[PDB]
């Protein structure tokens, strides 16, 4: 039922400032915050030839918050002009639920990953500046991320030109595009 | 005319007085709100900047002057007004004149204009809540003036002025209007795409059947002010009646009362005790009751 | 903050590169002492405040696109202004209080 | 309409007249001519000659300065408040009323402390006295 218009970011490791501030400034939020999470992907798919992510990035920094948990995958091809995303569904967790629930039906670790940085939001948007690191589990690749992404109902794809015209904003420091 | 421009740049640099040229301009907006420049200025105090509101924004002060700012009128309130409370002889005759009783200068011109559209958000979100009310009470409405009756002996009359008991509850009307504003922004260490509220979510773990469905939003507006003045009287009451008491047993053992610090919104808290004349150890009644808003004590 | 006074210095050194190449070319054409260097010293500024200029221009271009740094921490000053309600309201309560006692004594 | 293009345009407007007045000042050292070339008529033609060159010399002069002072205007203007990157002064703001609230706050709980002690102080002496 619900959507996705999650759009790449990707800017220098030094452009900080520029970021930030113009993020702050231009239309984000009053009282900005940040952030420190983990991911774990997962994949259990033996004869269906197709491994389903399940993201549990459980926040670190958080006081036992759920390991909200999302699937993404099979990007639509709308050909609108926008971030090229696919259907979402969020799934929260319990404390320690998600590797119980991992071990118990059965999945495999695809990889780990960290990340931490500053928060922004929207109206019907949001968008993340963090860094990756490739470390062990008790604690990068020198390129920040801007994480700007919508989520929400199929609707008629009008917060499309919104994010489209919200990246030409800040197309001075950055310049987001689609993946594949 | 190298020495008239040298003069003058000299005359500007040593008196930062007259520098209306972006100089009090900068100082303004370091001490004011953004300025969309269309063509000079704009984005008065019509506190978008939380969100959630009505569309009154609009410039206000682009001039120059002879300290030389504009403070040009704005877009139309232009005076001093405050919400008024008061409990005394409700009548029906209403439509009468609501009188008002009242260093840089751009300060004084605008924060005025900020009070009194705070005033108009004020009334609106009272409108739409009385519009709605329960039937639990009474309800007038008036251009100005919306009395009300919570109980016998208890007529608020909650008007609004302008230039065209009766403190306490009026700062705490405008700290929860403003609370409601803040609220209408919960921070919630998201990371794929949440976008909610903590304790919206925390219902997925912790599964609470109907407690916390119920108590993540409640209404406010209007009841809240009616409760806190139903707790006001209601206290008056209590502490008139144990004064009478205490003034009228003479001869019997005098009441002792004690009341305490924490008196919270609703709630508070009240001690007392017979403690008969000149006898300490005699204390063998001494009850300690609290006297909530919506219900008896 | 800095910006606007190097943007101040910068107007200002234009101003004395005016000054400097007029009174150069005064002292060069009045007879035929110093007017060489006066006129080097005054190209130079001349040249000074032109790139300085130009660096100013091609500044990092912050917004450009729509009202920027919306929000001037309207809800600290709101604050602000209750304290200081609060704060009158206590000391006008104090007074008379104090007055009673004053009266009673 | 197009914030970065007028910018632009502002800069490239000012950038060329700061230029054709350097230009014209060059224009005008070089053209002193103290060699008598007026021959055909001395008297009348190199006076006239001469004039003109000042007045044009002074008009472009003065032409500069007011150029180069609005374009210093225009830039203070867009940097003071237009498009600042500098948006810690709110945090300053912020930081500075806080303070002065935080301080209000203790002022007011110290004096409902005192003020509370008193009460009870007084309490205790009046509802123990009556006759």
């Amino acid at each position: 039922n619900m959507m996705e218009y999650l759009l790449q970011g990707s800017v220098l490791d030094h452009s900080l400032e520029s970021l930030i501030h113009r993020l702050r400034g231009l239309c984000d939020n009053m009282e900005p915050e940040t952030f420190l999470d983990h991911e774990m992907v997962f994949l259990l798919k033996g004869q269906q030839a197709s491994p389903f992510v399940l993201r549990a990035r459980r926040s670190m920094d958080r006081a036992g918050a759920p390991w909200h948990l999302r699937y993404l995958g099979q990007p639509e091809m709308g050909d609108k002009n926008r971030h090229a995303l696919v259907r979402n569904c969020v799934d929260i967790a319990t404390s320690e639920n998600l590797t119980d629930f991992l071990m118990e039906m059965g999945f495999r670790m695809d990889h780990e990953f960290v990340a931490k940085g500053h928060l922004f939001r929207k109206g019907i948007m949001k968008v993340v500046v963090y860094k990756i690191f490739r470390i062990l589990v008790p604690g990068l690749s020198l390129s920040y991320l801007v994480e700007l992404s919508v989520v929400a109902p199929a609707g008629q794809d009008m917060v499309s030109d919104d994010m489209r015209n919200f990246a030409e904003q800040l197309k001075p420091l950055v310049h987001l595009e689609k993946i594949d | 005319g190298a020495e008239r421009l040298t003069k003058s740049v000299a005359e500007n640099q040593e008196n930062k007085l007259q520098r209306d040229f972006n100089s009090e301009l900068l100082r303004l907006r370091q001490h004011w709100k953004l300025r969309k420049v269309g063509d000079k200025i704009l984005g008065d105090l019509s506190y978008r900047s939380a969100g959630s509101l009505f569309p009154h924004h609009g410039t206000f002060e682009v001039i120059k002057n002879t300290d030389l700012d504009k403070k040009i009128p704005e877009d139309d309130l232009e005076g001093s007004a405050y919400i008024k409370v008061s409990i005394q002889k409700q009548a029906p005759d209403i439509g009468d004149l609501g009188t008002v009783n009242l260093s840089p200068h751009w300060q004084t011109k605008l924060e005025a204009a900020q009070n009194v559209l705070l005033c108009k958000e004020i009334f609106a979100q009272l409108s739409r809540e009385a519009v709605q009310i329960k039937s639990q009470i009474p309800h007038i409405v008036v251009k100005n003036q919306i009395i009300s009756q919570p109980f016998p002996s208890l007529q608020l009359s909650i008007s609004l002025c302008h230039s065209s008991d009766h403190l306490y509850v009026l700062e705490h009307n405008l700290h929860l209007l403003i609370r409601e504003f803040h609220k209408q922004t919960v921070m919630p260490h998201p990371a794929s795409a949440p976008f909610g509220h903590k304790r919206m979510r925390l219902s997925g773990p912790q599964a609470f059947d109907k407690n916390e469905i119920n108590s993540i939003q409640s209404t406010e507006g209007l009841l809240e002010k009616i409760i806190k003045q139903a707790k006001h009287i209601f206290l008056r009451s209590r502490t008139a009646a144990t004064i009478d008491s205490l003034a009228s047993r003479i001869e019997d053992p005098q009441i002792q009362a004690h009341w305490s610090n924490i008196n919270d919104v609703y709630e508070s808290s009240v001690k007392v005790l017979i403690t008969s004349q000149g006898y300490e150890q005699i204390c063998k009644s001494i009850q300690l009751q609290l006297n909530i808003g919506v219900e008896q004590v | 903050n800095e910006r606007l006074r190097a943007l101040e210095d910068i107007e200002r050194e234009i101003g004395a590169i005016l000054q400097n190449a007029g009174t150069a070319i005064l002292e060069l054409s009045k007879e035929k002492r110093l007017l060489d260097r006066q006129a080097a010293a005054f190209t130079t500024s001349v040249q000074h405040v032109e790139a300085e200029l130009s660096a100013q221009i091609r500044y990092l271009t912050q917004v450009a696109t729509g009202q920027p740094h919306e929000g001037s921490s309207y809800s600290s000053r709101k604050d602000c202004q209750m304290a200081l309600k609060r704060v009158d309201y206590a000391r006008l309560k104090i007074s008379d209080v104090a007055r009673t006692c004053e009266q009673m004594l | 309409q197009s914030k970065e293009t007028l910018l632009q345009s502002y800069n490239k407007r000012l950038k060329d007249d700061i230029k054709s007045i350097m230009d014209n000042f060059t224009e005008i050292i070089k053209t002193a001519k103290i060699e008598d070339e007026t021959q055909v008529s001395r008297a009348t033609q190199g006076e006239q000659d001469n004039y003109e060159m000042h007045v044009r010399a002074a008009n472009i002069v003065r032409a500069g300065e007011s150029l180069m002072k609005l374009v210093s205007d225009l830039k203070q203007f867009l940097i003071l408040n237009d498009f600042p990157s500098v948006n810690e002064a709110i945090d300053q703001r912020n930081q500075q009323l806080r303070a002065l609230q935080e301080e209000c706050d203790r002022k007011l709980i110290t004096l409902r402390d005192e003020v509370s002690i008193d009460l009870y102080e007084l309490e205790e002496e009046y509802y123990s006295s009556s006759s």
